[PDB]
């Protein structure tokens, strides 16, 4: 009962290549607040800022 | 794409306040191109432009 033919040999499966996706988002920029005038002249307000 | 739009926004805010006869346009845009295209040098960003 030993077969004369030799058995066929299986081919192993292909492994999966794990891949990541890196995307970026776009947040909208902020606008300016309102111009509020003050009492001070230029150099004092400049140094303060 | 939002990423290329982020490039547009960064270069837009970056090279805002520019005059042509003050300096070269290419040398002005070269750092943002060197960063967004992840280039190491600035002469390379000059070269590719």
């Amino acid at each position: 009962g030993q077969p004369l033919h030799l058995p066929i040999y299986a081919t192993p499966a292909d492994p999966k290549a794990l891949l990541s996706a890196a995307v970026a988002t776009s947040q909208g920029g902020g606008k300016l607040p309102e111009s509020f005038i003050s009492l001070w002249r230029f150099p004092h307000m400049l140094e303060n800022a | 794409t939002p990423e290329i739009q982020n490039l547009l926004d960064t270069v837009y805010n970056g090279l805002q306040n520019f005059d042509k006869n003050k300096t070269k346009l290419l040398a002005a845009i070269a750092p943002y191109i060197a960063a967004t295209l992840q280039l190491p040098s600035e002469n390379v960003a000059h070269s590719i432009l």
